[PDB]
């Protein structure tokens, strides 16, 4: 997880198809 | 910032600008996109996402439907994604689409969110 912060982040959260 | 204060104390827009230019850089397959709870009625919980990056050929529904579970917000709550200020919650649109119809001055797309499209 990482969702909202800095730089390298997965922002949604999920793992994208 | 989900766990901080509203999202101005961890970013300014000048800052977001940068977000911009260093997710182009690394993810352009990746549409950068801010939300924010209606400043008029605050009823929605502080679940501050503040921010999310969205894949190209994800749907505006789809998008609906993660940030409301992400938001805590069952199907009795009300809830509205309210594009450049003005709700989109019924369309099906890919969020390109969305996006290069509403962003704004330094590239990135905003979102208002809300229980209810306007209040006071």
């Amino acid at each position: 997880d990482y969702e909202s912060d800095d730089d390298s982040y997965e922002v949604l959260d999920l793992t994208e198809y | 910032m989900p766990s901080e204060k509203t999202f101005k104390q961890r970013r300014t827009f000048e800052q977001r600008v940068e977000d911009v230019r260093l997710i182009r850089e690394q993810h352009p397959t990746k549409i950068p996109v801010i939300i924010e709870r209606y400043k008029g009625e605050k009823q929605l919980p502080v679940l501050d996402k503040t921010k999310f990056l969205v894949p190209d050929h994800v749907n505006m529904s789809e998008l609906i439907k993660i940030i409301r579970r992400r938001l805590q917000l069952n199907a009795n709550q009300a809830f509205f994604l309210l594009v450049n200020g003005h709700s989109m919650v019924s369309v099906s649109t890919p969020i390109s689409e969305v996006y290069e119809s509403e962003k704004d001055e330094d590239g990135f797309l905003y979102m208002v969110y809300a229980s209810q499209e306007t209040f006071g």
